[PDB]
């Protein structure tokens, strides 16, 4: 079975360097060529360059110049990309290709990809705040709940309601950026007959400091 | 290099209905394109290569036709596995130029945004800093505006948002504004406002708060 | 074939088309000047008993590492792409050694190969094209670039180079025996004429025993042997002396 | 008998004659390792 595994994600500072692996197996790692790309979030694909194991041609972007260098290891059939000069605009997943032309094809066969992000944050734990809907019946059908996180350092955290129990319109938005830290929000909607009678909280935690925090919705 | 440009960006068919991808190329390409399929959050996968050869493992019903300077993949029954991100590539002269992408939706109802402010509470107070959230849940179509309004004049600064994936049991679209800002600022003015408009409606929904 | 003044490239391996004569091979394998002689399914010197119907000579040049894979049942890059061979070959195999005769300072660029071929070649096939190599799903469109390389390259023969990669000049001698007749055959011996002494009788093509005298009989310039009323042998003319 | 005299690393105990100087009669056992001669070179006891 043809595998392609690459690595995990990289926390990385501006300027620095990295290097993301691909390993393969299942095929002749000789005879195909590999290439590699890059995914910004948001906007279009694009095409970095491509590399011939068994010579060692290269053919790079030239908008990725002095960006990329490509390596590969014949002893262990891995190959590598080396990024230099990094800046906040490299905020982007980067996959591994492997072309297909002597099998009638035009294959690019994509592998996992490694998300990596740059920042200049250490990692800092979140802060839980509850919102207000407020007291009581607004509206007198259905009424929204809400907490929010704010400055925490890196995705993600994990917004259970109810430890986990509560399934009913749970609408955990995606994290923005406000202060080079990211801050996300959820919405559930509890019906008028459980609200304020009985207890709604919301758990979120956080796997990158190991910090468990709950806030019970209060009326006010 | 080669400019593939696709348009439009984002299409809605329901199941069950054929759907039409097309995307352009600047040059003479001649026959070598390709298209993909990638899942929201996983590796994209090869779909149609040489515009009219499929690959082993995908449906049959991914035909696609087109010469030149057109390119089609065309969709006869579509399903819920259907629901990706598809782009074009080009393999006619170094570097390679990928697409634009175009997302695929569903089909819905014309449903108006249920919207609800959230004032900060205490232990925002207490914090060192005060944020106002207006949630809006279970619109459609996407298209929507929102505007922060202090006391009739429109805030600009420090309003950030966030939209969501649709949902894949109601298909329908959620959002969150976000309006950052100090203590004494919050104190300054006495009411607050989130202005959301929306075809669904002449005059937009109004909900607002005192104090 | 063997002491050619300038020998041909691999893919462009030469062959030299011979029959209708004699082929002396126990000087060859008495020569003491070539660094490997074997044969395939015959002895070397056996080769003076058997009689063939064509005998051709691959001749070409190549680095003593690839001297293995000139074999039946090879592989490699002259073996698949510029002189593969059959998984019967029964012909034979001499090496001489060219590290002072086709070596160059510098890399013997005379001398080249098709190092990338699209596919594998035929038994005693030969493909001299110069179509840009494709390796990747780009078209090369006649020039080079990613994954397009000119397939045919130059070799390194030098002084510098070991006996792995210095030249040696290969011929490999090929034979067939079809339902055609018979046209190259090893060189016959001989020996005295005696007369006047009971002996036995091994001619051109004719047997037996007896006693030989000299006659007056009148044979015919074509006529080799005369035969009785009742149809034996009773004359012979001497095929190296008339 | 492939599961008793065989052997992963090829078995050195069982072993033929590849030469010889002429033809063997029946029922002659031999057992010389001389070094073959087929040239005119002496072999003096090792190949070349």
């Amino acid at each position: 079975e043809v595998q392609l595994q690459q690595s995990g994600p990289e926390l990385v500072k501006p300027g620095a360097s990295v290097k993301i692996s691909c390993k393969t197996s299942g095929y002749t790692f000789t005879e195909y060529t590999m290439y590699w790309v890059k995914q910004s979030h948001g906007k279009s694909l694009e095409w970095i360059g491509g590399i011939n194991p068994n010579i060692g041609d290269t053919s790079y972007n030239q908008n990725f110049k002095g960006k990329a260098t490509l390596t590969v290891d014949r002893s262990s059939s891995t190959a590598y990309m080396e990024l230099r000069s990094l800046t906040s605009e490299d905020s982007a997943v980067y996959y591994c290709a492997r072309d297909g032309y002597p099998y009638y094809y035009a294959l690019d066969h994509w592998g996992q990809g490694t998300s990596v992000t740059v920042s200049s944050a250490k990692t800092t734990p979140p802060s839980v705040y509850p919102l207000a809907p407020g007291s009581a019946a607004q509206t007198n059908s259905m009424v929204t709940l809400g907490c929010l996180v704010k400055g925490y350092f890196p995705e993600p955290v994990t917004v259970t309601w109810n430890s986990g129990s509560l399934s009913s319109g749970v609408h955990t938005f995606p994290a923005v950026l406000q202060s080079d830290l990211y801050t996300l929000s959820s919405s559930v909607t509890v019906p008028s007959s459980t609200w304020p009678s009985e207890t709604v909280t919301c758990n979120v935690a956080h796997p990158a400091s190991s910090t468990k925090v709950d806030k019970k919705i209060v009326p006010r | 290099d080669i400019v593939m440009t696709q348009s439009q960006k984002f299409m809605s068919t329901s199941v069950g209905d054929r759907v039409s991808v097309t995307c352009k190329a600047s040059q003479n390409v001649g026959t070598n394109v390709a298209w993909y399929q990638q899942k929201p959050g996983q590796s994209p996968k090869a779909l149609i290569y040489s515009t009219s050869y499929r690959y082993s493992g995908v449906p049959d019903r991914f035909t696609g036709s087109g010469s030149g300077t057109d390119f089609t993949l065309t969709i006869s029954n579509v399903q819920s596995e259907d629901l990706a991100e598809y782009f074009c590539q080009q393999y006619n002269s170094y570097p390679y130029t990928f697409g634009g992408g175009t997302k695929l939706e569903i089909k819905r109802a014309d449903a108006a945004p249920t919207v609800s402010i959230f004032p900060p509470s205490s232990e925002q107070l207490t914090s060192g800093g005060a944020s106002v959230v207006c949630f809006l849940n279970n619109f459609y179509p996407k298209d929507i505006n929102v505007k922060w309004k202090i006391d009739g004049s429109e805030r600009q600064n420090g309003v950030l948002n966030s939209w969501t994936d649709q949902d894949s049991k109601d298909s329908t679209y959620s959002m969150s504004s976000t309006l950052t800002l100090t203590k004494d600022e919050y104190e300054r003015h006495n009411s607050y406002t989130c202005e959301a408009t929306h075809k669904t409606s002449t005059s937009p929904i109004v909900k607002s708060f005192n104090r | 074939v063997f002491n050619a003044t300038r020998f041909a490239s691999v893919y462009a391996w030469n062959r030299k088309r011979i029959s209708n004569c004699v082929a002396d091979y126990s000087v060859l394998y008495n020569s003491a000047s070539f660094s490997t002689f074997k044969c395939y399914g015959v002895s070397p010197t056996k080769l003076n008993d058997l009689c063939f119907t064509n005998v051709y000579a691959d001749s070409f040049v190549i680095r003593g590492d690839e001297v293995r894979q000139i074999a039946p049942g090879q592989t490699g890059k002259i073996a698949d792409y510029n002189y593969k061979l059959p998984d019967d070959f029964t012909g034979c195999v001499i090496a001489w050694n060219s590290n002072n005769l086709d070596s160059k300072v510098g890399g013997n660029y005379n001398y080249r190969y098709r190092l990338f071929r699209k596919s594998n070649l035929k038994p005693f096939e030969r493909d001299i094209s110069t179509e840009i190599y494709q390796a990747g799903s780009k078209p090369c469109n006649g020039v080079e670039g990613f994954n397009c390389y000119f397939p045919l390259q130059s070799y390194g023969f030098q002084p510098t180079n070991g006996v792995g990669y210095q030249p040696y000049r290969v011929v490999v001698l090929s034979f067939e025996l079809l339902h055609a007749p018979a046209t190259v055959c090893g060189p016959k011996k001989s020996t005295n004429l005696v007369k006047n002494k009971c002996v036995n009788f091994n001619f051109n093509g004719l047997t037996g025993t007896g006693v030989l005298t000299e006659s007056n009989k009148k044979f015919l310039p074509f006529q080799q042997f005369g035969r009785d009323i009742a149809d034996t042998t009773d004359a012979v003319r001497d095929p190296q002396t008339l």
